[PDB]
């Protein structure tokens, strides 16, 4: 069943500085007490991250374009954020990736789904037994021509209705492989992402193999007893916050401690001090003058000057 | 799961099953001696266990003994032109075996059917099902029964006791796709017993080298496979079957110096093996 | 479709002398797929030989035969007092009629007794006259009824018994059933037994009404 | 161990229906192809039908086509044979037998039976159960030859399944002759069981015959008079 319901308030999206967040292990190579420089698709330090709300009413889950690599963060305790859908048309014509972390299952199917324009979930909390059970499964209408299937061992979930845990994800789809990097960390503040540095470990490498140019986030509803309206305008749920950033081709300096974990990082093309630190392969630079790069004036226009002749050649 | 099954589809409506995301062992199938016909095109039967592929298409059907050669590139006949056609450059293998004692019914078996007449040629990997009665003369057909209007479908009639050319044979065709894509099906990879404290070659998940493997005290994170040094040199590897960290030490080597006085003073010489323990010299 | 004709139909043999059993298949495309069985009359068939060449577990080394083509022959090296059974051949879609093996013995003179219906039988409404051949060998004879000094057939039933093991002999019992209205008309009822081992056929006459 | 237990069968009027079951224990019943066969009284074994591992493909014989259905569920672990519109020539004892499966790359049935279960007797007739009628068969003078003699009994109009007989509570055999029953007109099974006992022995011990009739539990004992 496809349901298109919108009763939310209208407000422009917010933005935040990404800070020193969104650093993932570029490779499975162990390094101890070694400063290593890599050139990959990273989130720039202090980037402009987009901020989305799911307060009670806001249910903003827009169809954002999927540029090369996507950074994702989520702070919540009601676990309304479930999964993501990836594709080009988000229609039956083209293959689309679908990942759902529902009540008890974590499912990953790449299929030519006929997605409803407003995909979501829904949980009924019956007071007869004081249990939450997902009564609404409304994301796609048809599932045909399935190619890759992968289900993890089912894990039951509380599904409480209401910002103490942070789930950081990096989705990078290159060379026919969709790479997921994940990191779960306890967060005390309930309004903004922390300034502390965190390293995102690889989670799963799915050989999916499609153009991914527009990704969407799937949320769930927690209608228990507060909604008297029909199931087209009346709903209720908890609070959620998720941030979306874009990855760019960047050169980074990564610091490994003796245990092999990334404890610090430096974005080379951020500021002259950072670029100098990258050049010296060190996190501390002594007093002095260091040559780092070359400044070049970039061209502004293009001019073409050809003879004013117009007669066509006698190729006929 | 697909070929132990007791049901095989009709040739004109054959069953195609896709195979992906697994490891395929063709050598064990080839070694087993219970099949009476095996041939391949574009590849030799002995090498499939060493190749990787992106998709496998399994076609299953049942045909008579005297028709098994029709499933081949560049072939013509009733099956090749009305039921099942494959391209001239078809890359794969056609296998067939005796199922006479399993797919026959008394007085001719009508549960299995083939297309006798069709209006056009069959494209490779083209499946068609139709029921309009064929027209061959000057009498209306395609919905009406007249003179010389015959159904464009016919039954083998697999009798329980027939000649080898009429007994039902289960034919399975494996179609292979060499398209540029991440491989999903490959031959099973094999590992040998680990040996430590010796100068021995190693191939750890594609990391190849020579050295001495020793038990190490390092602590990889539970996603890393091998370590590196400051100068980007492989120095530790996690074993893929024991999840154990092994330090890699280059095999002892060095220069050989011949300390000697003048040849006219004496011929006695001494040999210096640089940076070599005397136990490893012999 | 296939017919398995077993030859000979009945083979008689001494307890020690050997023999062979032959089977003919109508359509000889079995490619040496054949099975042999030995079944006592009172218990299930037991497997003897698979693929017509090899022997299964528990089969003695005596059972060993081989055959090719339409003529499949199974040989038995020696004999013991256990072959009082029926040998059956098996193709995938057919079976044999069966061949019985009998222990030979010297010819025995049958002894026939005639029992008339009793009074309890007399009041029921159906009269049965029974003839019992006892201690008779070998298994081939004919029994005839003479009612009112005239033979008749198609009205009596004959029954045979499996040969005993203690002394290798059998018995045959035959009953003639009729209504009382027909029974009272006649007065003389005789039983004639014919046997190739007898010098003359044996006649036994009975008078109705006892004495 | 490994055995097959047959259930069902018995008396049934012609043109009726019946169900036969074969319970299995001790072996993987799903993976083996199954067979049903029968044996007429005093005749050879006659094959009936097949069934696959899942239980969908059968090749019912020409004698049993159209009116016999075979079913094989894997969970309940038993085999079924349902018969409709039974005719008189089908009076027999049915066995259920396995088919040798090699378990290899192909299951590859070998068209051979390895284990024979204990079957049941099925009888089709228009008659009904009735009590047997008995009367002693004691030779009189001029009918008994020599010191040794034979003494026995004839049973008549005994329609149901075969009955067993004994003498003196089965305390002696003296070479009992079984005399298997025979079928006559109007559906009657009859047998004359006789034990060879010398005639010059009656008078000091009583001779009692016991027709142990199990089906309808009509146990009868008879006394033989020397006439
Ligand atoms: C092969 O010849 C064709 C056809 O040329 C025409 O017919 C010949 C028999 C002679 O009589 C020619 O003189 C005559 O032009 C050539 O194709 C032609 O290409 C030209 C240039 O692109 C086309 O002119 C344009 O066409 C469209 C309108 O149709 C507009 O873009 C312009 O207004 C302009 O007229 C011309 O239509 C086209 N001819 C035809 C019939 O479609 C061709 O160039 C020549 N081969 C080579 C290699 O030069
Ligand atoms: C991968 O698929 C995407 C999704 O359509 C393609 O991107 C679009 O390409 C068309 C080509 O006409 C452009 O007009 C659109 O603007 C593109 N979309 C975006 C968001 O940039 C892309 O071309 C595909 N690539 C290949 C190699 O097939
Ligand atoms: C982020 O985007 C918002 C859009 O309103 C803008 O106000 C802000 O200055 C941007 N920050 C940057 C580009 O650093
Ligand atoms: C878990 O698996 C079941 C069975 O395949 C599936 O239908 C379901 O979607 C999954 N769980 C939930 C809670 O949706
Ligand atoms: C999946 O396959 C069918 C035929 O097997 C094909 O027609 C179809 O295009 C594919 N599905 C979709 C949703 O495009
Ligand atoms: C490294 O790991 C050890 C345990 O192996 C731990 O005691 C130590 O604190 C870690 N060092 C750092 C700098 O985190
Ligand atoms: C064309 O070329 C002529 C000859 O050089 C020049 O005089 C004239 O200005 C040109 N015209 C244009 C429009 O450029
Ligand atoms: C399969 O993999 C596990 C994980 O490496 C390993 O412990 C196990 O021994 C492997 N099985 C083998 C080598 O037979
Ligand atoms: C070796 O020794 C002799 C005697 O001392 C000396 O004369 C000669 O030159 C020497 N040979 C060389 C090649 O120096
Ligand atoms: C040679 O090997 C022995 C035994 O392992 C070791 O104790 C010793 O230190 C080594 N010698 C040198 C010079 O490294």
């Amino acid at each position: 069943q496809c349901v298109n319901l919108t009763t939310r308030t209208q407000l422009p999206p917010a933005y935040t500085n990404s800070f020193t967040r969104g650093v993932y292990y570029p490779d499975k190579v162990f390094r101890s007490s070694v400063l290593h420089s890599t050139q990959d698709l990273f989130l720039p330090f202090f980037s402009n991250v987009t901020w989305f709300h799911a307060i009670h009413k806001r249910f903003d889950n827009p169809v954002l374009p999927f540029n090369d690599g996507v950074y994702f963060a989520s702070t919540e305790k009601s676990n309304i954020i479930r999964g993501w859908i990836f594709g080009t048309t988000l229609d039956s014509k083209t293959q689309s990736l679908l990942i759902v972390n529902n009540a008890t299952n974590v499912v990953i199917k790449v299929c030519e789904f006929q997605f409803c324009n407003d995909p979501f979930l829904g949980v009924y909390y019956h007071k007869n037994n004081k249990s939450w059970m997902e009564s609404e499964f409304r994301v796609y209408s048809s599932a045909n021509n399935c190619t890759f299937e992968y289900v993890s061992q089912p894990f039951l979930m509380d599904l409480e209705g209401k910002f103490k845990n942070l789930r950081e994800f990096v989705f990078k789809n290159i060379d026919g492989y969709f790479k997921i990097y994940s990191k779960h960390t306890p967060i005390n503040l309930v309004r903004d992402l922390p300034q502390g540095f965190s390293a995102l470990e690889p989670l799963v490498d799915l050989p999916i193999g499609i153009n991914i140019t527009r990704f969407q986030t799937l949320l769930a509803l927690h209608r228990s007893y507060l909604t008297p309206g029909d199931s087209s305008s009346g709903w209720t749920a908890g609070a959620a916050a998720y941030y979306v950033g874009y990855l760019q081709p960047r050169t980074f300096l990564l610091k490994y401690n003796e245990n092999g974990t990334i404890t610090d990082a430096v974005d080379c093309a951020l500021d002259p001090l950072s670029e100098t630190k990258c050049t010296l392969k060190s996190f501390t630079v002594e007093k002095g003058i260091y040559q780092t790069s070359n400044f070049r004036v970039q061209p502004t226009e293009s001019i073409v000057r050809f003879p004013n002749i117009t007669n066509l050649c006698p190729f006929g | 799961e697909v070929f132990n099954a007791t049901r095989f589809a009709s040739v004109y409506a054959w069953n195609r099953k896709r195979i992906s995301n697994c490891v395929a062992d063709y050598s064990v199938l080839y070694n087993s001696a219970s099949f009476s016909t095996f041939k391949c095109y574009g590849v030799s039967p002995t090498k499939l266990n060493d190749l990787c592929f992106t998709n496998v298409y399994a076609d299953s059907f049942v045909i008579r003994g005297d028709e098994v050669r029709q499933i081949a590139p560049g072939q013509t006949g009733k099956i090749a032109d009305y039921n099942y056609k494959l391209p001239d450059d078809f890359t794969g293998c056609v296998i067939a075996w005796n199922s006479n004692n399993l797919d026959s019914k008394v007085g001719g078996n009508y549960n299995y059917l083939y297309r006798l007449f069709r209006k056009s040629n069959l494209k490779p990997f083209e499946r068609d099902i139709s029921t309009e009665i064929y027209q061959a003369g000057s009498t209306p057909c395609n919905g009406v029964e007249g003179f010389n209007c015959y159904f464009p479908l016919q039954s083998y009639g697999f009798q329980p006791t027939n000649g080898v050319g009429y007994q039902p044979y289960r034919v399975v065709v494996l179609s292979f796709e060499l398209l540029h894509a991440p491989a999903t099906v490959c031959g099973p990879k094999k590992s040998t017993n680990l040996v430590k404290n010796k100068c021995v070659n190693f191939n750890f998940n594609g990391l190849t080298g020579t050295g001495v493997l020793t038990e190490s005290n390092k602590k990889f994170l539970p996603f890393q496979q091998f370590g590196r040094d400051i100068a980007d040199t492989t120095d530790a590897v996690r074993d893929p079957q024991t999840l154990e960290i092994l330090d890699i030490t280059p095999c002892s080597f060095g220069g050989v110096s011949v300390i000697t006085p003048g040849t006219n003073t004496s011929n006695q010489v001494a040999v210096l093996y640089q940076d070599v323990n005397c136990t490893e010299v012999p | 479709e296939i017919v398995m004709t077993q030859s000979p139909g009945t083979l008689s043999l001494s307890p020690g002398e050997r023999a062979t059993l032959s089977c003919r298949a109508s359509q000889s495309d079995s490619s040496n797929s054949l099975a042999w069985y030995q079944q006592e009359p009172g218990q299930a068939p037991r497997l003897l030989i698979h693929d017509a060449s090899s022997r299964a577990t528990g089969i003695p080394d005596r059972f060993s035969g081989s055959g090719s083509g339409t003529d499949f022959t199974l040989i038995i090296s020696r004999l013991e007092p256990e072959d009082f059974a029926v040998y059956y051949c098996q193709l995938y879609g057919s079976f044999g009629q069966g061949t019985r093996l009998e222990i030979k013995r010297t010819v025995a003179a049958p002894s026939v007794f005639i029992f008339p219906p009793s009074d309890e039988q007399l009041k029921s409404g159906t009269a049965s006259v029974v003839c019992l051949l006892n201690n008779f060998y070998p298994r081939e004879a004919k029994v005839q009824w003479k009612v009112d000094n005239a033979l008749q057939s198609g009205n009596s039933q004959e029954s045979v018994t499996e040969q005993d093991s203690k002394d290798s002999t059998y018995s045959l019992s035959s009953t003639l059933t009729l209504s009382k209205a027909d029974y009272e008309k006649h007065k003389v009822y005789a039983c004639e037994v014919t046997h190739q081992g007898l010098s003359s056929p044996v006649t036994k006459s009975f008078n109705r009404g006892e004495c | 161990e490994v055995q097959l237990v047959e259930s069902g069968g018995g008396l049934v009027q012609p043109g009726g229906s019946l169900r036969l079951s074969c319970a299995a224990s001790g072996f993987t019943f799903s993976g083996y192809w199954m067979h049903w066969v029968r044996q007429a009284p005093g005749k050879g074994l006659v094959w009936v039908s097949r069934v696959n591992r899942d239980g969908s493909d059968a090749d019912y014989a020409d004698s049993v086509k159209g009116r016999f259905t075979i079913s094989k569920d894997n969970a309940k672990n038993t085999l079924f044979l349902q018969m409709n519109s039974l005719r008189t020539e089908d009076t027999a004892v049915y066995y259920c037998v396995r088919e040798a499966t090699t378990f290899g790359v192909i299951i590859m049935p070998e068209w051979y039976f390895d284990l024979w279960g204990r079957g049941t007797l099925v009888t089709v007739s228009s008659a009904s159960t009735k009590g047997p009628s008995v009367f002693p068969l004691a030779p009189s003078s001029k009918s008994t030859s020599g010191g040794t003699a034979a003494l026995g009994c004839l049973v008549k109009d005994y329609f149901p399944e075969p009955v067993t007989v004994s003498w003196n509570s089965g305390a002696l055999t003296s070479g009992v002759h079984t005399f298997p029953a025979v079928l006559q007109s109007s559906g009657l099974y009859s047998l004359s069981s006789v034990v060879t006992v010398p005639s010059s022995s009656l008078g000091t011990q009583t001779y009692i015959c016991n027709v142990n009739h199990k089906p309808s539990n009509t146990k009868v004992d008879k006394r033989v008079e020397p006439k």
